[PDB]
RNA sequence: CAGAGUGUAGCUUAACACAAAGCACCCAACUUACACUUAGGAGAUUUCAACUUAACUUGACCGCUCUGACCA
RNA sequence: AGUAAGGUCAGCUAAAAGCUAUCGGGCCCAUACCCCGAAAAUGUUGGUUCCUUCCCGUACUACCA
């Protein structure tokens, strides 16, 4: 009995494992349904020209933003390297200790800015949370 | 299978320069490749590698 | 039996310890461009151009033409930049280029080609046709 | 020993609290993207419900069959009106705080949309100089350890800071003004470490006006020329 | 631009007519052939008069 | 910052219409 | 040929990594970091995907090896609210949470601060940035469950 | 604040002229994403005087980087 | 020694079933029989989707001087 259970467990371990499907990429049948299809409205020549000009300006703006980000990263890297070189020249031991990795650096969690600051006088209402996530299992 | 005409030899049109199971020599100028990787001369001249 | 290479072997400067780190020819176009450049570069081993490539005298061909004209490069560049800026500022040109309906004046293009690049193209065509080989040896 | 004095400084920065307002170009791009999404999208459940309600109202008006229109009892437009009324009743928070109007550079509540950097005023040679918080390095202690100890040496602050790495992000070297220039003490070399202000602030007693939280643009008002030039190299304003 | 490619094709077709090059070949990659710029250039050359397919060699 | 990748649209070929909505957290902030 | 100076001029497999017909988690050195995972969590799928794409492009431009770019299963949660003057919590709404994961490796100790600062400054609103160390636990959790295996293990117990 | 070195957009010993080039970079479509491809965009000779000619040689004026002064 | 073939619930057979063994009920004064309900496996390895490695046991030959 024990040997048979071990054999079954080994067989199931050898059996391949299936990844959980992603509903973000899976297209539901609601989209396939033709009722949700809407009539299409053509765009005027002026609207198309304005969209093209806006796209060109946006391309230039994104190029400028990328240039600014690259310059900032380069400045940070140069400053850090110069500081490390100065620290090494002044005292090699401190530089050697500083160039080591930080094990406490990567339990990293950060939240982005909110549209509005939290309201001190806000009182959240009473409610309940229910999880209806579809559980996917592999058998046989 | 091997080279039938070494470098500097004189060949005519259609002479089989070489035959190979896999591509060891590739067809060059005025050299054709057969159905079974057979390099033959399309022009009368001198073989060069 | 082994014989050392006469010169530097191909791909002898690519480090193999950083194979993953080195950038790759992700585009067939870049691979083909590099291959063409390498083929154009001379090599000590036997090559196709050695036997089939045309062989010419190493001496430079003696010029027997008129002295070249003199053009103010700075002024020419400034004028061309101003003309291009005016053309791009013209809104009709931008919309025509965006809608793929613009064209060029063939007569003006040919006149400017004759004035600027015409003699050199004619000389190249004459060299291809072999006139200088026969007329002036 | 060494002629230079080892000093470790801390670049305490509060990240922006609210999102930066969009430029007009970004607003136009967002409007275009929303319009494209609406044009290329399919009918939503709400749109289908509204269309079905309109069709059933037309059926009620024209034909005798009514189907009782229980769904049309509460129309989609009526639900939209109720949602709009609820949104109007609800009030959002104020992005611009009283500190922005007061120009009080001691409170963290000002300029929630931009990153802030902390500066402290210390008296050197009977002269008040605004610098980043700093301490003097000690044997058997890392430079990052000194930077962390600067927080402890700060007066009446309850704050949590997250240090990023161990390598300093910048340095500034200066020499004495011939008042105490000596072979033993030629000058000093401060090193800066960037940290993130997760939570906390100073106490009421600590808010005595000796510390200011300022942006990169106004950092030069308090910092010296050379000190500001060195600090701006690693302090970003993206 | 595609207009630039078409203009280059037209100018080159006229120059080839002037030089006597009435036949030639083109060797495009699949993506270049599917590209609209190369299609416009080929159309311009053909309308100018250049044939993009050389006649077969006579062996007898 | 946020504006670097805030301007987005649905990349799915087929997708229902989505309405922009302000979401209010328990502390008073909104997204 | 072997005897000729031009021997082995056509070698190509030495320039190409072995064409193998799961993966050991690399651990960084004293000045390097191991394989890390950046799983951005957001209620907006479009924002999450856009920021994941931005992070991947930034890593490619900064020459940081991106091991993988995938997504975790969407979590669907029903948010309910208690009705006024009643004792029943009606279904207020339904929300979806998405988690776009970028698996990278080879991050330098010195450049780690700069990379984290950039990716936290560029973080969009409503998106939570979470950088952790890649684990076999997470790799297995990416997969489904095996109730038959669970039952057999319980029987073995 | 002074003394040096110093000069094409990001890089190049690209620019003989016929000409300011190649590569790098960004946006749009496909791609989970990356990548490839298709379709679009932005760029520079720091400024003057010297066979006027000269990005190119020679000097000033600028800009950049170090070195000293100043320095908490 | 070299040739062939088998290994299946606890036992024995079959192509994933049957009879007993066993658990839990019923009848019985109580057991046995009987009736009802169940759990109970392809020796094993790696494949292909039937072969094959190893282990256990089985049969035959191992001769002519
Ligand atoms: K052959």
């Amino acid at each position: 009995a024990k040997e048979r259970l071990k054999r079954k467990i080994r067989k199931l371990e050898k059996a391949t494992q299936e990844l959980i499907p992603i509903e973000d990429f899976i297209t539901p049948l609601k989209f396939l349904d033709k009722a949700r299809e809407r009539p299409q409205v053509e765009l005027t020549f002026e609207e198309t020209e304005r969209r093209a000009l806006l796209l060109k300006k946006w391309s230039l703006y994104k190029q400028q933003e990328r240039k600014m980000e690259r310059d900032t990263i380069r400045a940070m890297l140069e400053a850090q390297q110069e500081a490390l070189e100065e620290l090494q020249l002044e005292s090699p031991k401190l530089h050697a200790e500083a160039i080591k990795r930080d094990p406490n650096l990567f339990p990293f969690e950060k939240e982005g800015p909110h549209y509005t600051p939290p309201i001190p006088n806000y009182q959240p209402p009473e409610g309940r949370y229910n999880d209806i996530t579809k559980v996917y299992t592999q058998v046989e | 299978q091997g080279i039938k005409k070494m470098e500097g030899h004189y060949v005519h049109a259609g002479n089989i320069i070489a035959t190979q199971r896999h591509f060891r020599w590739h067809p060059g100028a005025h050299v054709g490749v057969g159905k079974n990787k057979c390099l033959y001369a399309l022009e009368e001249g001198i073989v060069r590698y | 039996r082994r014989t050392p290479p006469l010169g530097p072997m191909p791909n002898s400067d690519i480090d193999l310890s950083n194979l993953e780190r080195l950038e790759k020819y992700r585009s067939f176009d870049r691979y083909r461009r590099r291959a063409e450049q390498e083929a154009q570069a001379p090599h000590w081993w036997r090559t196709y151009r050695e036997y089939f490539g045309e062989k010419t005298d190493p001496k430079e061909k003696i010029d027997i033409g008129l002295p070249p004209p003199k053009v103010s490069r700075t002024q020419q560049l400034l004028e061309r930049k101003q003309a291009i800026q005016e053309l791009r500022a013209n809104v009709e040109e931008e919309r025509a280029a965006r809608l793929r309906t613009a064209s060029v004046p063939l007569d003006a293009v040919r006149a400017e080609w004759e004035r600027t690049c015409g003699p050199y193209h004619k000389q190249r065509l004459a060299e291809y046709y072999g006139l200088y080989r026969d007329l002036f040896h | 020993g060494s002629p230079w004095r080892l000093l470790g400084a801390l670049c305490l920065q509060r990240p922006p609290v609210v999102s930066k307002p969009l430029t007009p170009l970004q607003e136009e791009m967002a409007s275009l993207l929303q319009q494209i999404e609406i044009e290329r999208s399919l009918y939503s459940d709400h749109e289908l419900r509204a269309l079905d309600e309109n069709q059933r109202l037309a059926k009620k008006k024209a034909d005798l069959h009514d189907e009782e229109d229980e769904q049309d009892i509460l129309l989609a437009q009526d639900l939209e009106d109720m949602w709009e009324q609820k949104f109007l009743q609800f009030k959002l928070g104020a992005r611009i705080t009283e500190a922005d109007e007061k120009n009080d550079r001691t409170s963290l509540n000002r300029k929630l949309d931009r990153n802030l950097v902390l500066l402290v005023r210390e008296k050197f040679g009977d002269q008040d100089v605004w610098i980043l918080p700093q301490a003097e390095w000690q044997p058997g202690e890392t430079l990052r350890g000194t930077a962390e100890r600067t927080l402890a040496t700060l007066s009446e602050n309850n704050m949590e800071a997250k240090f990023l790495g161990n390598a300093p992000c910048g340095h500034y070297t200066f020499k004495f003004p011939q008042a105490m220039r000596t072979e033993s003490n030629l000058g000093a070399k401060v090193f800066f470490f960037k940290a993130l202000l997760l939570t906390g602030d100073f106490s009421q007693a600590g808010n005595k006006g000796h510390h200011v939280w300022v942006t990169k643009d106004e950092l030069g008002d308090y910092l010296k020329p050379k000190y500001l030039a060195q600090v701006r190299r690693f302090v970003s304003d993206l | 631009n595609v207009v630039a490619c078409e203009s280059i094709g037209r100018v080159l077709a006229q120059r080839c007519l002037e030089a006597g090059i009435n036949f030639m070949v083109y060797q495009p990659t699949p993506w270049e052939a599917a590209s609209d710029s190369m299609k416009r250039l080929q159309s311009a050359m053909t309308e100018g008069g250049v044939v993009l397919r050389e006649p077969q060699r006579i062996y007898e | 910052d946020s504006s670097r990748a805030s301007l987005t649209r649905v990349h799915r070929q087929a997708y229902a219409r989505l309405y922009p909505v302000l979401l209010v957290k328990q502390d008073g902030s909104t997204i | 040929y072997k005897t000729k100076p031009t021997h082995g001029i056509g070698k190509y497999k030495h320039l190409i990594k072995a064409e193998e017909p799961v993966r050991a988690i690399n651990l960084g050195t004293d000045y390097e970091y191991g394989v890390l995972n950046i799983h951005l969590t957001a209620y907006d799928m479009t924002l999450a995907e856009s920021y994941a794409q931005y992070v991947h492009n930034l890593c490619n431009s900064l020459s940081i090896k991106v091991e993988e770019s995938y997504a975790m299963p969407t979590k669907t949660i029903e948010v309910l609210q208690l009705q006024d003057q009643g004792s029943k919590m009606l279904l207020d709404s339904v929300l979806t949470t998405h988690e776009r994961v970028v698996q990278i490796s080879g991050l330098s100790a010195t450049f780690a601060e700069i990379f984290l600062e950039i990716i936290q400054s560029s973080l969009p609103e409503g998106v939570r940035l979470s950088v952790k160390e890649h684990t076999e636990e997470d790799f297995k959790g990416r997969f489904k469950a095996r109730p038959e295996l669970e039952e057999l293990l319980a029987k073995l117990k």
